[PDB]
């Protein structure tokens, strides 16, 4: 009745395997004794169904016990005011052992266990580590906490709302501007910051003291000039994915803190080069997790906001804008009706004509004119397809030369 | 519904003995490998190595136990089992290009080979020199011949060609048989007489089979148009254009129903009603398997009748480019498909 | 190495003057008088009033397949290709479903001929037609375009 | 200038229609085995050509046969810098045509690349995966050119800075 769940607990204990491979090992063993010994097939098929399709009453998982023991000590070591500010005993080897064990459980065990024990009592255990991180100064332990937060964001999205609304993104954004020597901590800090901002949820206003415009200039100076200690050159492609994610919850490009960074910078070229290599493929590097509701496309959200003002539009060199128009045009046509993105490329194109002198050089204007007349003459009746046509009319109405026949 | 993968490469041709105890495949090479059915296993017993080229047609005479081969090397060889080994016996086809098909006769006194030389070679035995001399039928034909099947009279011959036609010829050899009895196809049946020539001129004729009665012949084409001519109804043709990839071989399981297979990688069924005068699609036979969804993972090139003859067949065999040979049981498909009906 | 004898005999090609070359057949009865094809006034008068579905069948009823002449074929193509381009995208499934099998195959023949020489927007329509006729006729419809020895 | 989903849906269906192939020995030479679409000695074995096209420039040509298929393709080249990068890319793809077994070392006239698929590829290789390579090619080629146009423009800046910086 409950065999398939009581075996997985036995196997994970005495082998250390993950949840997935625990089910594989049993499905293979059973599925092979069933075939070699047909006399046992009725018993085996019940056993397989228990896997495909709960635990006994008092029996509690091993991974659930450990998370009661780990979250309880780390919160006890947080509430130990003496040992934190006035150290006497050694703590780096014990804490490093509980945080390693935690990272192997969140990474391998069943997510629904690791979800409830983190969602328990209104995220009491998550929010402690977020404070212990603020309290701890040792980078050997700040690094393991980041690897643990990155595993908790993959489980649920309610945890992301808990972290982004907390003080974590303000300490990372403060440790990165200050402690630039540690390369791993600077590269993981920029990963977690992109995780928690991935969903587009808003944040307290107080975060913008350390996540505002001076933090963007710091990230642009790294994207453009790089660091000396960055030998492998991972950090520019992480400080790009982070800027794309900060700009997700930020509305009203005129009021945007990031765009004030671009318009203040002397010359951005490497940040613009990288935005187009992402647009050519239509890949959202911020979208690491498969959590609903799926937020918008981070790149187009950015470029829609770049071209929401003419001060930020002039960052693109001449050769790059023409490559941006060749791409946007190619996607508008290659995309099918009923897609969500087609109005984004259209709204993006509408933003280019306003804030740039597109009507003086008119690059790919004939190929564009033929595509908009098609989209208006499309007889589709979905609501989304009516939103596209609604944009095109506004685009042609504002600029008439986009409605004329190609010539 | 078996499936034994003899190899990974194609199987150009196959033939069964009388007992269906042994099978002679060509594993896409110059050799004929004879496998025997040991219980639920398949064991190779012989290998025939005389061809300078690839083999395209094999037939096994059931009574005499004499295998005949045809290959791209413009050769044929009649094999006789002397003791424990097969020994060949030479053939004189007199063709300037390669061969494509071969079929033993019912009475095992002749065979017919279809070639790319725009001919058909009616071969018979000559003990004066131990040769098998051949006579030609190349009056109307204009291109390669792909398939053949013998009438039960041991004289009349059907031939599917790449000229888009399925002609029917009279392979009467005076030296080895007396003049035949008449037939609804015609009385005047001397050597090399075009009795019936189809009308359609679109698509290559891949397969041809006579009916057990001898009064019905069907042919498959690359146009996805199965056909069937009835002599009782003044040689009228009934087509059934399919909505899938073409077929490459057919056979009469009964006097009314057929079974075809080809590039769709499974068999199907076709039903004929002489009252209405048309064909009808009897549905796919093999159930969709629980990308491809069948046993044959590539095309099928040859279909054969093991048990029950063409009069009423209980088991038929499929042989395909996927190095496989699948035996089918007809009644098992009747049961496993309650909708399925075999007329 | 190199040769120093006249090797010009290997240049002339004798295979051109051959007697075994293939010869396909044609309709003798059509060489004298060709099939008139869909008359423009018939279809057009049905297009003025907007009766597309009947101008549709009028164009597929007549088709000069047996004709050896190419102009009447070209005129016939421009007529039907003029008709398919004026359809309403929602009405196409309504029209394709009406046709029998032998009209779907003749349709797909004309479709694969419209792709040869396209106008500005002749092909975005024909790809929609191609989707419907394939949903009805399947791959076997296309095979009767490839195997067809007589063009539309 | 129509859409990309139906185009590849039409091409994919025509290809399954034309990869219905089988071996076939020659009837003009003694024991040759050639792809008849290339030699074109036997008219009866040559199916019709059929064309597909989003527009005037982009199109596909499937010349089928009993034992061969030829799939010529034309790619869109808006500007001159894209005509160059596509011309070179095919040359570097044709040079490795012994590794792309379904490839021609030169393209058909009027087209940018041409495939050739014999009856020995379907027997050995997976027929449904070969189609997926042609289709995967036709939708990635546009991305792999603009990624080079952007890479040429990025190089041209550094070559300018490394000269003007020294002033």
């Amino acid at each position: 009745r409950t065999i398939g769940a009581e075996l997985m607990e036995l196997v994970r204990r005495n082998t250390g395997l993950s949840h997935e491979l625990c089910r594989v090992a049993i499905g293979i063993i059973v599925g092979h004794i069933q075939a070699s010994v047909p006399a046992s097939s009725p018993v085996m098929e019940q056993v397989l169904l228990s896997l495909v399709e709960a635990l006994p009453s008092g029996q509690v998982c091993h991974d659930q016990q450990r998370l009661e023991v780990i979250f309880a000590d780390l919160a006890r070591r947080k509430d130990d005011a003496q040992q934190r500010s006035w150290a006497l005993y050694e703590d780096e080897g014990v804490i490093r052992c509980y945080l390693e064990e935690l990272l192997h459980i969140l990474t391998d065990a069943d997510p629904e266990v690791c979800k409830k024990m983190c969602k328990r009592n209104e995220f009491e255990s998550v929010l402690a580590l977020v404070a212990y991180y603020q309290m701890e100064h040792r980078a050997s332990l700040r690094l393991l906490l980041l690897k643990c937060f990155g595993a908790m964001c993959s489980l649920d999205a309610a945890i992301i709302s808990t972290l982004v609304s907390s003080v974590l993104p303000v300490e990372l954004a403060r440790d990165m501007q200050t402690d630039t020597q540690d390369h791993q901590k600077l590269c993981y800090s920029a990963l977690i910051l992109a995780m928690v901002f991935s969903m587009g949820e808003a944040v307290p206003y107080a975060h913008y003291e350390h996540l505002g415009t001076p933090f963007a200039q710091f990230l642009l100076n790294i994207v453009e000039d790089g660091l000396p200690l960055d030998t492998t050159e991972q950090l520019p492609d992480l400080c790009v994915n982070l800027l794309l994610a900060l700009n997700l919850h930020l509305p009203a490009a005129d009021q945007n803190v990031i765009m004030a960074a671009l318009s203040k910078h002397a010359n951005v070229k490497i940040f613009s080069e990288k935005l187009l290599l992402l647009l050519n493929r239509g890949d959202d590097p911020v979208r690491i997790f498969k959590h609903e509701p799926q937020p918008p496309h981070s790149v187009l959200k950015f470029l829609q906001d770049v071209f929401g003002s003419p001060a930020t539009a002039a960052i693109f060199y001449h050769t790059d804008m023409m490559a941006l128009i060749d791409i946007t045009v190619r996607h508008i046509a290659d995309l099918s009706p009923g897609d969500k993105l087609r109005m984004e490329y259209l709204s993006l194109m509408h933003a280019i004509v306003r804030t740039t002198p597109y009507l003086q050089h008119r690059h790919r204007l004939p190929d564009l004119q033929a595509i908009l007349r098609r989209i208006l003459n499309e007889e589709e009746t979905s609501p989304q397809c009516q939103m596209d046509r609604m944009i095109v009319r506004e685009m042609c109405k504002e600029f008439l030369v986009l409605g004329e026949a190609p010539s | 519904m078996a499936y034994h993968s003899f190899l990974v490469e194609p199987i150009s041709c196959h033939a069964w003995n009388k007992d269906r105890t042994q099978i002679a495949i060509c594993p896409n090479n110059h050799e004929v490998h004879i496998y025997e059915k040991s219980g639920a296993k398949w064991t190779k017993v012989h290998e025939l190595k005389e061809h300078n080229g690839q083999v395209t047609g094999i037939d096994w005479a059931p009574e005499s136990n004499r295998i005949v081969t045809c290959g791209t090397d413009r050769n044929a060889y009649v094999w006789t089992l002397k003791g424990r080994t097969w020994k060949p016996t030479l053939v004189i086809l007199r063709i300037n290009r390669a061969a494509r098909c071969v079929r033993w006769a019912p009475n095992e006194n002749k065979f017919a080979v279809g070639s790319g030389s725009r001919v058909i070679s009616i071969c018979y035995f000559e003990q004066e020199n131990d040769w098998w001399v051949c006579k030609h039928i190349k009056k109307p034909i204009r291109s390669t011949v792909l398939s053949l099947d013998w009438h039960p009279n041991n004289v009349l011959l059907a031939a599917g060609s790449c000229d888009f036609k399925c002609r029917i010829f009279s392979a009467y050899i005076k030296e080895v048989e007396e003049r035949p009895a008449p037939t609804p196809w015609g009385s005047k049946m001397p050597f090399g007489e075009l009795m019936f020539e189809s009308s359609s001129s679109c698509g290559w004729v891949h397969g041809v089979c006579f009916s057990a009665s001898g009064s019905r012949v069907a042919w498959v084409s690359h146009d996805s148009t199965v056909c069937l001519a009835d002599a009782d109804k003044k040689m009228a043709v009934a087509t059934l254009a399919s909505e899938t990839l073409p077929l490459l071989a057919l056979t009469f399981i009964t006097d009314n129903s057929l079974v075809a297979a080809g590039h769709d990688c499974f068999p199907v069924l076709f039903t004929y009603d002489a009252a209405a005068g048309m064909l009808s699609f009897g549905g796919r036979l093999d159930v969709p398997k629980q990308g491809l969804d069948s046993l044959h993972k590539n095309s099928v090139s040859q279909i054969s009748v093991l048990s029950g003859g063409k009069a009423k067949c209980s088991q038929f065999c499929t042989t395909g480019m996927d190095g496989g040979m699948s035996i089918w049981d007809v009644k098992s498909l009747e049961s496993a498909l309650k909708d399925l009906k075999i007329k | 190495a190199r040769n120093t004898l006249s090797s010009r005999f290997r240049r002339v090609d004798i295979d051109e003057f051959d007697e075994n070359k293939f010869v396909d057949e044609q309709e003798e009865a059509a060489a004298a008088a060709a099939e008139p094809g869909p008359d423009p006034s018939e279809v057009d008068g049905l297009l003025r009033q907007g009766d597309m579905l009947r101008a549709f069948h009028a164009a597929l009823r007549n088709s000069p397949v047996n004709t050896k002449n190419q102009a009447v074929k070209e005129r016939a193509q421009g007529v039907v290709l003029k008709v398919l381009t004026n359809f309403k995208s929602s009405e196409i499934e309504q029209a394709v479903q009406s046709l029998d099998r032998n009209g779907v195959d003749l349709l797909m023949k004309y479709i694969y001929k419209g792709f040869e020489k396209p106008t500005e927007n002749s092909s975005a329509v024909l790809l929609q037609w191609h989707e419907k006729a394939l949903a009805v006729g399947g791959l076997g419809s296309i095979i009767r375009v490839l195997t067809a020895r007589k063009t539309v | 200038t129509a859409t990309l989903r139906p185009y590849l849906s039409a091409v994919r269906a025509t290809l399954q229609a034309a990869l219905c192939l089988e071996n076939f020995s020659s009837q003009v030479v003694e024991r040759h085995n050639k792809p008849e679409v290339e030699v074109r000695s036997s008219k009866e074995l040559l199916l019709q050509p059929v064309t597909i096209s989003r527009n005037e420039k982009e199109k596909v040509l499937i010349e089928g046969s009993i034992n061969s298929v030829r799939v010529s393709i034309a790619v869109k080249q808006a500007d001159e810098i894209e005509k160059i990068l596509c011309h070179k890319f095919m040359r570097f793809m044709m040079m490795r045509a012994e590794n792309f077994f379904i490839l021609r070392r030169k393209p058909v006239e009027g087209y940018d690349i041409s495939f050739l698929i014999t009856n020995f590829h379907t027997e050995q290789m997976y027929k449904h995966k070969l189609v997926d390579f042609v289709i995967h090619f036709m939708e990635e080629i546009d991305k792999e050119i603009s990624e080079m146009k952007l890479s040429v423009n990025a190089r041209a800046r550094i070559v300018a800075e490394e000269f003007l910086k020294n002033f």
